[PDB]
RNA sequence: CGGGAAACCAAAGUCUUUGGGUUCCGGGGGGAGUAUGGUUGCAAAGCUGAAACUUAAAGGAAUUUGGCGAAGGGCACCACC
RNA sequence: CUUUAAAUCCUUUAACGAGGAUCCAUUGGAGGGCAAGUCUGGUGCCAGCAGCCGCGGUAAUUCCAGCUCCAAUAGCGUAUA
């Protein structure tokens, strides 16, 4: 504290108000631009339809082909890319199918060596990928 | 040493223009221009030059990106052209290592 | 590049952009 | 080989090893009794470094 | 396995005419033989290794590596120490660190929280240690609270005999050497604090040298 | 004396033993002093001043082998005269 | 039998009701943070794992399976404020 007086409270309150506004994490949650630019719209999960199965590549140190999918949303129609999580689950996803899309867990940031992804696939055709991986549910037709 | 052939999903291609960022575009022998990729075993060990015969892998869900497997030298490319796995009208243009 | 000539380049780009906007009336 | 973009290849070409018919592990209160006995009853005074519970040297 | 004392303090200790190390601490005499303490503090003196941090110095060909071992020693109802030694391999580093930890042990005093009933359990005052950027503060706690801290000052405080304490650290405490030396400085600064509990004017007794110098001149040169 | 991460500082000290009065100002790096709006100027331009997106580093102090088309001393017919 | 507007639920109480007491406890994880195999087979910077460091290049303590072990326990893991 700099202004240390007995009847100095509105100066301290206003100064801390502007210095609280002059931040990054608090300013991200108190402006509508970050929420409107977010394709989820402040939601935890989201639905969408598969357009095509793409393959993106890793970064400089490690070399692999991380296989993803291009999904366009239900609620607004934004076009995102989502990473199919586990091994060999790209057979379970076909084109023009409903998927449930969630984040990675770094609050809208790229995770690991995959560039540009912020989303991952939890369910396809209203059945979970874990049951399909473990041979517990079958894809209806 | 050996003469590896194609497979049910693997084909042949010829490099057209050398590209940056560890990628290239190659002319497949079907009339389709495909953006290939350099294999991670080929990123520093061996080099790929313009207008060379290479073995290329494919994707079964899209045909926009591809990936190079191996590279053929001059004598084995001529031998495989003589066998018939390559078209006769394909110009190999005598790709070789100079001195 | 160093900051001085980058700032000069960005000044020139801003002048060209302002001229194009004022001629795009 | 086949292709570089073959999905799920290592899950599909690995050998299948069947499960083994094992005894039912007791769960609940007596499992804590077994844990307490094996940790703080059958302890032997050793020297140097104590090996782990999964130390399969 | 035989003690040949080089200093006269070691000969005075070995000949069994001193009572405790408390008079040695009262007269602030330097201790340069590590096993005078082993003569005084017996099986109650236990040590635990804190961290082995490898360091490197680059040379003509490659980097010459060395291991620095931290160890803390002390009986559980009194004195506590800390020693650092860096050498080529690990075993002699640990041995040298144990020797330097036995060489430099400091006494502790313990106070009370409010009501002075029974044995003391907590830090008598708000002591503070400072080395590097690590700022370690020790605060008295009520009975039965327990040492609430990071694990390294926790194990150092159970080793030092303090049962109940409140701590609050600040700075880059990830570096274990600065953290351990700062909390050791905080513990060791406990007698160096004047309270009205001991405002009475002290009496000066005779030094051991001037009262056993007849024994020294009769025994050695 | 004392402080600091150190270089250092008689102030950059009297700071976990934390409060003499008071103004301005910074919350990882880039985008970026950028776009738009206002305002000032004949003009060049000044003041105020974001966001989308992207990254796990960008940085400060100091010690030995590193190389100097850096300096000061010595040596070699695998260097020269 | 009791409860209740009448039931159902709980409590009481007849008769049947378990030995590998098949009347079968799952969810994550085992390099560090962070508790817990330098075990055995398969792929060989491919498939994949990985919140962060990082792990895979034809001897993987990190992938895919088996055995053992570890954390909580009718509960456990993931995503967002």
């Amino acid at each position: 504290g700099k202004c240390r007086g007995l009847r100095t409270a509105r100066k301290l309150r206003s100064h801390r108000r502007d210095q609280k506004w002059h931040d990054k994490q608090y300013k991200k949650a108190h402006l509508g631009t970050a929420l409107k630019a977010n394709p989820f719209g402040g939601a935890s999960h989201a639905k969408g339809i598969v357009l095509e199965k793409v393959g993106v590549e890793a970064k400089q140190p490690n070399s692999a082909i991380r296989k993803c999918v291009r999904v366009q949303l239900i609620k607004n129609g934004k076009k995102i890319t989502a990473f199919v999580p586990n091994d060999g689950c790209l057979n379970f996803i076909e084109e023009n199918d409903e998927v449930l899309v969630a984040g990675f867990g770094r609050k809208g940031h790229a995770v690991g060596d995959i560039p540009g992804v912020r989303f991952k696939v939890v369910k396809v055709a209203n059945v979970s990928l874990l049951a399909l991986y473990k041979g517990k549910k079958e894809r209806p037709r | 040493r050996e003469l590896v052939f194609k497979e049910d999903g693997q084909e042949y291609a010829q490099v057209i223009k050398m590209l940056g960022n560890g990628r290239l575009e190659a002319m497949c022998f079907d009339g389709v221009k495909r953006l290939c990729h350099i294999r991670g075993k080929l990123r520093k060990k061996v080099w790929i030059n313009t207008s060379d015969i290479i073995l290329v892998g494919l994707r079964d869900y899209q045909d926009n990106k591809a990936d190079v497997i191996l590279k053929y030298n001059a004598d084995e490319a001529r031998s495989l052209k003589a066998y018939g796995e390559l078209p006769e009208h394909a110009k190999i243009n005598e790709t070789d290592t100079f001195g | 590049m160093r900051a001085k000539w980058r700032k000069k380049r960005m000044r020139r780009l801003k002048r060209k952009r302002r001229k194009m906007r004022q001629r795009s009336k | 080989h086949g292709s570089l973009a073959r999905v799920g290849k290592v899950r599909g070409q690995t050998l299948k090893v069947a499960k083994q018919e094992k005894k039912k592990k007791r769960t609940g209160r007596a499992k804590r009794r077994m844990q307490y006995n094996r940790r703080f009853v059958n302890v032997v005074p050793t020297f140097g470094k104590k090996k782990g519970p999964n130390a399969n040297s | 396995k035989e003690w040949l004392p080089v200093t006269k303090l070691g000969r005075l200790v070995k000949d069994m005419k001193i009572k405790s190390l408390e008079e040695i601490y009262l007269f602030s005499l330097p201790i340069k033989e590590s096993e005078i303490i082993d003569f005084f503090l017996g099986a109650s003196l236990k040590d635990e290794v804190l961290k082995i941090m490898p360091v490197q110095k680059q040379t003509r060909a490659g980097q010459r590596t060395r291991f620095k071992a931290f160890v803390a020693i002390g009986d559980y109802n009194g004195h506590v120490g800390l020693g650092v030694k860096c050498s080529k391999e690990v075993a002699t580093a640990i041995r040298g660190a144990i020797i330097l930890a036995k060489l430099s042990i400091v006494p502790v005093r313990r106070g009370y929280w409010g009501n002075k009933i029974g044995k003391p359990h907590t830090v008598p005052c708000k002591v503070t240690g400072r080395c590097g950027s690590v700022l370690v503060r020790l605060i008295p706690a009520p009975r039965g609270t327990g040492i609430v801290s990071a694990p390294v000052p926790k194990k150092l405080l159970m080793m030092a005999g303090i049962d109940d304490c409140y701590t609050s650290a600040r700075g880059c405490t990830a570096t274990l050497g600065n953290f351990a030396k700062a909390t050791f400085d905080a513990i060791s600064k406990t007698y160096s604090y004047l309270t009205p509990d001991l405002w009475k004017e002290t009496v000066f007794t005779k030094s051991p040298y001037q009262e056993f110098t007849d024994h020294l001149v009769k025994t050695h040169t």
